């Protein structure tokens, strides 16, 4: 209904660039790509109409974080919209404001919603506002041993220290005693103050048997929100995702609908308006505990993309244009489940020593494509050099079948068919 | 030859038909010239060094030279080149 | 019978070393560069396609069997068109 | 260093621990042997010829020597061989 887009630029590298380029080429839209000086041999620039250099005199990882250079590139090439992908300025509220101030649309939520997300205090306050129960724990950050002692005494003995300044593991240590409690608190506080910025820590109970569920949220500019379905990715090496299962393994239907309704309600209250992710956490007796909200599109969206057979990037671009969901032909009564899917991430981590990253040169590469195998080649090709500056993802392999064991066997066959030497 | 329309080439052929035909054949064979570095166009890539060639405002190519083989069966050597991330072999 | 259902639409194309201009006369030679075009609803059945491959003048001339799947006929056609444009088989 | 021990291996360690250790480390480092002919084992293959290696009666794999590059950096040369139906490069 509103102004169409004629050209789109991406601010990431790797598989997301390829996926967005394919989606745009399906709609007859010109594509613009960016790259750094070190990242000159990748395959994500040959799949774009035009590619430009950025961060000429910067660090290999900080070249992709220079806002003014990206804005200047966007201005001179008559770019209409910019795609933030995931993990590259996607969760920075200032970048969205800069894009808006330059007349360029930003593919995603409004900067106000991004600022509301991010820090955990506002998210917890919003969640406790209506329904969506959260884990017991402190509201304000904790910096004292004594107050930690009262919160330990009140709720329960086993606790985990959760840090701020990074959603990552950080000091993810657990307390089962008091003698180790004091020294662990001292060590964690010292690490937070020294290696990190704010020494913000929280005292909360460690669920003994965690099992977390994700939900994909899609909404338009007219206040219509569509949830796709749930996911399970409980397999975690230490605190990072390993393997994802597209449908729920074994979930009560009442729990399914309750969690879906809670996710929709939370998305409505904040007034969310783009591809978004809502995470959860389930106990053995059954306790849905809210964790956080991801404002970007998640890397494990492909498995949800195949059960529903609804292209997420197409819908994202269309809703960026201004078209409403009913015009696209998307209703919560119109989509349905079809089969099962499994995703596995192929990396260069030695699975014996410490999952330590390995670097070198690829000498032999081969691929396996069958009935239910979808492949997303990021940077894997004959005679490729893997760099130690960026992520260590080679190929994202997805397997689809009519049942869980069938999909697992198909994925095992596909992995056996792969050959990576060197 | 071709279905391209412009008066400038017609005029140029009017001044010189033969040179125009030869130039058109060369361009149709080897594609877009004059996008190379002068040293690259004059001598060619040095062995196992990465160079860069641009083609448009956004079209830019980085090519690496791998190796050159010897006469295989009919005096047709196989020369090995690398793309931005890929590798090439040519007869 | 009851457990079999229709879901979507599919299109099939065969990439062949035939010259559609003159008479669809088959061509023989050596493949110099090959690339794949896998995507969202793209299934690929590579028979014999790789760098430095040689096409036999006496067997069949099938290179790659490309299959595109979509929710509707125009969508499948668009996907197949973009997938075919991604394929680069020079020489 | 052991992975296969049988009483005869214990017996060999009883007679010659040193050369047995050298043998096993050298062979496990450089893969299995006994599948190559004398030309292959003592001298090796040549460029521009196809030869055959029999590993086990189930399988037999073709090798062709394309070319070898020159040492560039880190003392890590790259050589281009083709296994039957593909092309390989080894560090
Ligand atoms: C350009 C196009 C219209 C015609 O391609 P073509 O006739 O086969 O050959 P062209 O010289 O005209 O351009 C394509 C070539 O330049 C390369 N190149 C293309 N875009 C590039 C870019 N932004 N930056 C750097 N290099 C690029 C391509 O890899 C291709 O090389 P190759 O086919 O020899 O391997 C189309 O094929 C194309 O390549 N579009 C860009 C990529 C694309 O369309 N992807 C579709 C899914 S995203
Ligand atoms: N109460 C809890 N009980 C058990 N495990 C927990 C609890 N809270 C957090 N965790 C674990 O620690 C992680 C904390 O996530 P955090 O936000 O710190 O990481 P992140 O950098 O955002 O990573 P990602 O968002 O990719 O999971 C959880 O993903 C989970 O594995």
């Amino acid at each position: 209904e509103y102004k169409p887009i004629k050209k789109v630029m991406v601010a990431n590298r790797g598989e997301i660039a390829i996926r967005v380029f394919r989606a745009c080429t399906e709609l007859g839209i010109r594509t613009v790509a960016i790259y750094s000086e070190q990242d000159t041999g990748q395959m994500h620039r040959q799949k774009a109409d035009e590619a430009y250099l950025i961060g000429r005199g910067l660090a290999p990882v900080q070249a992709y974080l220079h806002i003014p250079d990206i804005i200047k590139v966007a201005k001179e090439n008559n770019v209409d919209a910019v795609h933030p992908g995931y993990g590259f300025l996607s969760e920075r509220a200032d970048f969205a404001q800069a894009c808006q101030d330059a007349g360029v649309r930003f593919i995603g939520p409004s900067p106000e919603v991004v600022r509301k997300m991010g820090d955990k205090v506002e998210a917890r306050a919003i969640a406790i506002a209506a329904g969506v129960p959260v884990v017991p724990g402190t509201d304000a950050p904790i910096t004292s041993l004594h107050e930690a002692h009262e919160f330990s005494n009140t709720y329960g003995f086993p606790i985990i220290f959760k840090a701020a300044y990074g959603g990552g593991g950080r000091g993810m240590r657990v307390v089962h005693s008091y003698e180790e409690l004091e020294e662990n608190y001292t060590r964690a506080y010292s690490e937070a103050l020294a290696a990190f910025g704010n020494g913000a820590l929280f005292v909360e109970k460690f669920i003994e048997k965690p099992r977390h569920i994700e939900v994909q949220i899609l909404g338009d500019q007219y206040g219509n929100i569509l949830h796709l379905y749930e996911r399970d990715c409980s397999i975690q090496r230490r605190h990072q995702k390993v393997v994802e299962i597209a449908p729920a393994a074994h979930l009560d239907p009442q729990l399914r609908t309750r969690l879906t309704s809670d996710s929709v309600k939370l998305a409505k209250q904040v007034g969310y308006e783009n591809a978004g992710t809502v995470e959860f956490l389930v106990d053995r007796h059954g306790k849905h505990y809210f964790i956080e909200v991801n404002s970007r599109l998640q890397v494990e969206h492909t498995v949800t993309e195949e059960i529903t057979d609804v292209d997420l990037v197409h819908a994202q671009i269309h809703v960026a244009e201004g078209r409403s969901l009913p015009d696209l032909g998307l209703r919560q009564e119109n989509i349905r489940i079809n089969g099962c899917a499994i995703q596995c991430r192929v990396t260069t981590e030695d699975p014996a020593r410490s999952f330590q990253p390995d670097t070198g040169r690829i000498e032999v590469f081969r691929s396996g494509e069958g009935m239910g195998i979808r492949l997303d080649n990021a940077s894997a090709f004959q005679g490729a050099v893997i760099s130690p500056h960026y992520d260590s993802l080679l190929v994202k392999v997805i397997a689809h079948g009519k049942d869980h064991p069938t999909a697992a066997t198909k994925m095992s066959r596909a992995l056996a068919e792969f050959r990576v030497r060197g | 030859h071709g279905e391209e329309v412009t008066p400038e080439d017609v005029l140029s052929a009017a001044m010189y038909p033969d040179v125009f035909a030869h130039f058109k054949d060369f361009t149709a064979t080897f594609g877009p010239l004059d996008s190379l570095n002068t040293r690259l166009f004059l001598q060619g890539p040095k062995i196992a060094e990465e160079f860069e060639v641009e083609l448009e405002r956004g079209k830019t190519l980085h090519i690496k030279a791998l190796a050159v083989s010897d006469l295989n069966r009919a005096g047709q050597r196989q020369v090995f080149f690398e793309l931005n991330g890929q590798l090439r072999s040519i007869l």
